[PDB]
């Protein structure tokens, strides 16, 4: 239905374990969709199937395509990334180093 | 007051799952209050039934990790590993102006 | 049962060293768990959960303190660490010379104290209720230091009677003798 | 502004309901304490205004996100508190860069995942809290980055097992807490390389067998396991912990602890084993000489080695409460032993040297043993003993030598101890329990002041039996009048006149029953006269002997026979007033006599209902009865009285014979009126004694039990005119 | 007068907040100069010359202490500063729950206390002499702390006087007989 | 120690006329004794019965000679003159380690 595009300014090499996070007001930032160095993708179960995430290493930009939206998904979305030695999946917000400004989706 | 019962006479009786129960005594009164952490000179023991705050007997220190290990000694004592000594035994550094050995 | 007389003394120390004391009286009930004696000490309030049997060291109290324990709703405590007898025994071990239970929410505590005479305690156990307990707790909350005196009821017994009783007996017996004499004559 | 700055620029802003880091504070502050505020998240560079921060507390906020560039530049931070927040994981990226951190709290965070690169750069961390997190397994790799850790707690997590080399790099760990994890298996090398460890907690886990990993701990001092499933402790289990001091092993189903398990432990202080049923040999405690309190309560110990004393020189407490102990070796030495508890064993004697020495022996307890003899001076050498509890044994004679200092003596059992104690030996004795109240009576109780558990209660009279001189005189008068008048009535009725109607037969039989009641009262008053002021010695054997049994049988037989004969007389009078019968009435009287006899002999052989009082009457039952005889007798007598009253009133309503009618009416009225108080006082002890005295109960029972027996013949002689004429004619006959 | 039982309690403190007690008994006699009530408190000795109203305030004692005072030969001191009644009143005012006198060497003190019944003291005053006094002084000199409990037996010599109940029963019997006699007299007259 | 009489239980009740009578209390014992100079915190006064030592009523002073005059004061408190003050007003005699001002 729509698409969120995240652009990374800092660039040294292929960034490690990108991801997207969603936050309802006054609570934690859960993860919705994440990728890693080799392209493996992990989706949140509650959002499994609907959202899709694709990274473009030529311009090193993330893209989250969302379809069939539902009113309970209204929240603030952030784009997070890290660089080094991350083995755990991207659903955990602690392992990330850089966080985007984040937009509001209703 | 961060409590579930909050009796008028005895104060707090039962509290949340993650709060420490402590018995404050003043004058003749002894009433229960619940704190997120133990006050100075006390250590917190967590149990499923009730997280309690107790007093550590280890001398020469007023802040305890456990019943036999404290993190901060008195003004004139040196903390070697978890105990407070006038001077730690041979083979160890002096207070180093940091009140620790 | 024996209607113990509990007197709370509020004392103020004059600068000349002469105490001025105000005494307030109340009537409790002796419990069969504790022997019917007379005790005296300074009032110390103990939280019902304070009298825990776990041997994790306890604060040292001077010997001879009258313990005042305000019991709570039984459903408030799902699994009590000790019964009322256990609490009284723990207080006696700690050094209490008398224990006063404010039984205002746990009549089962009164019942079990009365029935628990298998291992009686040497020091008295007094339980109160009602407005007397209300004023006792008010004094505990307001005042700083007070002294408890638990006195057994003085059983003098004969209000007059005795001499006049035997006089009445003599009068009735001589009346009966006169009756016998007149019916015989 | 809401912050309350302290003297040493220590900002304290807690409970103010803030939603962000406080602003407008001194940049030189040391400790920041924002605990109960509603700080949900930490934005980037939220602590840029506190370069010299030393101790940050965030305990209580619903903190769920910490920006990676937050608490950055806090190179002077040493203490960080994040316990009661809502973090779902350790902040691996946020926490890095705190090279001076020395203590981190993560107690109540619902942490379930730990990133593999967490705790990076914490070079000098020395305390870690992970109490109430929902951890699944120990983070071995994250803990590999903390070689300077000194205190680690994982109490309330959910850990299944500890793999090999879990804490291999924690070369300086001191305290390890694993309180309430559900650990079920420990690998052989889980605690490998974990030197300097002193305290190990494994209290509420689910360990199956005794772990071997502790063999790799060379500096362990305190070890705990409180609620595991440990059943067997193999010998040599504690051979790798020479410095072990306290072992917490209770509340777990121990079965067999071996023999040399607690061997060569130099600094061990207390040993407490309970429930080790399969143990049948005393532990080989050689090498453990610093033990202070030894308890082996539940086991099958058969004997005590003679070397228990002369070793463990402190041994301030000894306990063996459930054992097959038969012989007691002399405790020669071990002068610091204060308490001895040898109960529920098979001890059959105590020898003179058994407690030789034993200075400062305060408490001695042998409360369940087959003791039948005690040496004369078995307690001579005792010191300040304040408790000697020797009860429930087969004692026959209790020596008192060297027992002047006793403060409390218990002899609750020992029903064969008929001897009376001498109060001279016990001067400052305060509490005493004796098999019978007559032993306590010699101690001048209820009047230096001594308390007794079996109270005399004026029912077992320490003084004379009857008591007041008024009662004594009136009972003597009752006995005299009953005996003499019943004898006279019997002699007048059954001897001289040959007329034998049913009414006269019933009158004679009830007079016989009253005569038996009178002779019971007479033997009672003879006993009281013999025992004048010294009733304790007589009563110590009266209740036990056959005299109490025979007197009680006489009393109950007389009462039941009188009641049954009264009922039969009422029935006969009803039948006569309605309009050969001699045979049926005679056999009914014989049946009544046999019923009274069997009722009397029932407590003689069944349940021993007698000996409850020197009055030897089960009906008053001063002590609480079994309600098998007293209530049955009460209901039977009440039913008989009700039936007699109904019959009498029916015949009175329906209507020479008026003399017999009124005689029977007077008899019924007297018997029922005088029986009512006895029945009332029978159940008085059962109900709460609201101003009820056992003394007045005894007085009423004693004065009213033989009163109908003393009263019936007087009424029969004085009132019945035709029977007075019969007396006159029979007197003329016997004179002629 | 009625005897007074004094229980001296020697208590030792275990490190883990426990007390072990030993009770020793003594017998003295209550004095009519004070009330006959039970008392309890820590034992404090007061020198007979150190307890007077002339001296200013000093050594404020906490309320609830049982005062043990020993008396010397009156002829030893030609000028008595204060009488025994005055000393008892001063101790009570200073905060003595009860006063125990060692009157072994001062026989006139017992007589003075007995005759001084016009102004009784609210707190009990009990005097002890003889071997009991010697034992009390030995305990005071040796032990560091104690706790005196002074009490009297609630029952008297008749032990609640059951003769009153016996007379109650006899009175009921004779009253019933007298009522029957009066009924008979009324029937005869009418 | 010398006195007219001296009972073991309560020391020497009657002292010399020229000697101060002072009673010392330790534990449960309080016994009298005779001495010529009352110790720190005490001063000797000629009471109607005998000359006796009484505790100094001067505030925050460890020694005195009368009810109001104090001869020696403590370190934390000051002795400007016979009447004690917390700190003497300026423009007077300096400290000079004599505490007099």
């Amino acid at each position: 239905s729509l698409r969120l595009s995240c652009a990374a300014s800092g660039y040294t090499y292929s960034p490690y374990c990108m991801g997207w996070f969603r936050q309802a007001p006054g609570k934690a930032r859960e993860g919705v969709a994440t990728v890693d160095l080799d392209g493996s993708t992990i989706y949140a179960d509650s959002v499994k199937g609907r959202f899709t995430i694709s990274q473009d290493n030529a311009k090193n930009t993330l893209y989250l395509q969302m379809n069939s939206l539902k009113p309970e998904d209204t929240a603030m979305y952030y784009c997070a990334s890290r660089t080094r030695a991350g083995v755990t999946c991207g659903l955990n917000w602690a392992i990330f180093s850089y966080w985007g400004q984040g937009t509001q989706v209703t | 007051k961060g409590c579930l019962s909050c009796s008028k006479d005895n104060g707090c009786s039962r509290c949340q799952q993650k709060l420490f129960f402590f018995l404050r005594r003043e004058g003749m009164r002894q009433y229960g209050e619940c704190l997120h952490s133990c006050p100075s000179g006390y250590y917190g023991h967590r149990a499923p039934d009730m997280n309690r705050c107790a007093r550590c007997r280890i001398e020469n220190c007023d802040s305890c990790f456990s019943k036999d290990f404290c993190t901060k000694c008195k003004v004139g004592f040196y903390l070697h590993r978890g105990r407070c000594f006038d001077e730690c035994p041979d083979g160890f550094a002096p207070l180093d102006e940091t009140m620790e050995c | 049962k024996e209607t113990a007389f509990v007197e709370v003394v509020l004392f103020e120390s004059s600068p000349s060293g002469d105490y001025t004391t105000y005494t307030t009286g109340l009537t409790g009930r002796f419990s069969r768990a504790g022997a019917t004696l007379s005790a005296e000490g300074e009032i110390v309030q103990m939280h019902p959960l304070g009298l825990c049997n776990n041997n994790d060291e306890e604060d040292l109290y001077e010997y001879g303190w009258v313990g005042v324990v305000k019991l709570e709703q039984p459903e408030l405590d799902p699994k009590p660490c000790l019964t009322v007898l256990g609490k009284a025994k723990r207080a006696v071990q700690r050094g209490a010379t008398a224990v006063i239970f404010d039984v205002s929410e746990n009549p089962e505590a009164i019942d079990q104290l009365n029935q628990g005479s298998e291992d009686p305690l040497k020091r008295p156990v007094v339980y109160v209720k009602g407005a007397d307990a209300i004023k006792l707790m008010n004094i505990v909350n307001k005042q700083k230091v007070a002294r408890a005196r638990i006195q057994h009821r003085p059983p003098r017994q004969p209000t007059e009677y005795f001499d006049m009783g035997i006089f009445l007996a003599f009068f009735v017996v001589v009346s009966l003798v006169c009756l016998i004499l007149l019916v015989k004559i | 502004a809401p912050c309350s700055c302290d003297g040493d620029r220590r900002v304290d802003c807690s409970g103010k309901g803030l939603t962000a880091v406080p602003e407008g504070l001194s940049a030189f502050t040391q400790a920041l304490d924002i605990s109960m505020n509603n700080i949900t998240q930490l934005p980037e560079d939220a602590f840029a205004n506190f370069p010299f921060l030393e101790e940050l507390q965030l305990a209580g906020n619903d903190l769920s996100f910490i920006h990676p560039k937050a608490l950055s530049g806090l190179k002077e931070l040493k203490v960080l508190t994040l316990q009661n927040n809502q973090l779902k994981t350790v902040p691996s990226e946020a926490i890095r860069g705190l090279s001076a951190l020395q203590s981190l709290r993560l107690d109540a965070n619902h942490i379930t995942s730990v990133p593999e690169d967490s705790f990076e750069g914490l070079v000098q961390l020395r305390h870690l809290w992970l109490d109430d997190n929902s951890l699944t397994e120990v983070p071995v790799h994250p803990l590999s980055n903390l070689p300077t850790l000194q205190a680690l707690t994982l109490a309330l997590n959910k850990i299944s097992s500890i793999p090999d080399f879990a804490f291999t790099n924690l070369s300086s760990l001191v305290v390890l807490h694993l309180h309430n994890n559900k650990i079920r298996s420990l690998s052989q090398h889980c605690f490998d390389g974990l030197d300097n460890l002193e305290t190990l907690d494994l209290n509420y886990n689910n360990l199956g067998e005794f772990p071997q990993a502790i063999k790799a701990l060379p500096s362990l001092k305190e070890l705990g396991f409180h609620s595991n499933s440990i059943s067997v402790i193999p010998d040599g289990a504690f051979d790798g912990n020479p410095l072990l001091r306290t072992i917490h092993l209770y509340d777990n189903p121990l079965s067999f602890v071996g023999n040399s398990a607690f061997h060569n432990l130099s600094d061990l202080h207390s040993l407490v084993i309970r429930g080790a049923s399969m143990v049948q040999q005393f532990p080989n405690l050689t090498g453990t000489v610093h033990l202070e309190s030894l308890t082996l309560t539940g086991t099958k110990i058969s004997s005590i080695p003679n070397n228990l004393c002369q070793e463990q020189k402190m041994l301030r407490t000894l306990d063996l409460s459930y054992n097959n102990i038969r012989d007691l070796p002399s405790f020669n030495g071990c002068h610091a032993l204060e308490e001895i508890s040898l109960q529920r064993n098979q001890i059959y004697q105590i020898k003179e040297g058994t407690f030789q020495g034993l200075i400062s022996l305060r408490i001695l307890d042998l409360s369940r043993n087959l003791i039948h003899e005690i040496h004369s001076r078995a307690f001579a050498t005792l010191g300040p003993i304040t408790n000697l509890d020797v009860s429930f044994n087969e004692l026959t004679s209790f020596p008192t030598e060297g027992l002047n200092g006793l403060n409390q003596l218990k002899l609750v059992g020992n029903f064969k101890l008929k001897e009376a104690l001498a109060a001279k030996d016990f001067v400052n004795l305060r509490s005493l329990s004796v098999p019978y109240a007559y032993q306590c009576c010699a101690f001048w109780g209820c009047d230096i002041i001594i308390h007794c558990t079996p109270s005399t209660g004026a029912f077992k009279p320490c003084e004379y039996l009857l008591g007041s001189w008024m009662i004594r005189l009136t009972v003597w008068f009752i006995f005299l009048v009953a005996l003499f008048f019943n004898l006279l009535v019997i002699l007048t009725t059954f001897a001289s006149c040959t007329s034998l109607p049913s009414s006269k037969l019933f009158i004679g039989l009830i007079s016989v029953s009253n005569l038996f009641m009178g002779i019971y009262t007479g033997i009672l008053t003879f006993l009281d006269a013999v025992s004048w002021g010294r009733f304790a010695e007589f009563g110590i054997w009266w209740e036990t002997g056959s005299g109490c049994k025979v007197a009680g049988f006489l009393a109950v037989f007389s009462s039941e026979s009188a009641i049954f004969l009264l009922m039969l007389a009422t029935v006969e009078r009803s039948l006569s007033a309605k309009d050969n019968h001699l045979k049926q009435f005679r056999v009914a009287a014989l049946l009544a006599f046999l019923g009274a006899t069997v009722a009397g002999c029932f407590p003689l052989f069944h349940r021993g209902e007698y000996s409850a009082s020197p009055l030897c009457l089960p009906f008053p039952t001063g002590e609480t009865p079994s309600l098998g005889f007293t209530v049955t007798l009460v209901l039977l007598n009440s039913l008989a009285f009700l039936l007699m009253a109904v019959i009498y009133t029916k015949l009175y309503c329906n209507l020479s014979q008026s003399s017999m009618i009124k005689h029977v009416a007077w008899l019924i009225f007297t018997n029922c009126i005088f029986f009512c108080p006895v029945a009332f006082f029978s159940f008085a002890p059962l109900i709460t004694a609201i101003s009820i005295s056992p003394e007045i109960m005894k007085s009423v029972t004693l004065i009213f039990f033989p009163l109908p027996a003393c009263l019936n013949p007087v009424l029969y002689v004085f009132f019945n005119p035709k029977f007075k004429e019969d007396w006159k004619l029979l007197k003329r006959r016997v004179t002629k």
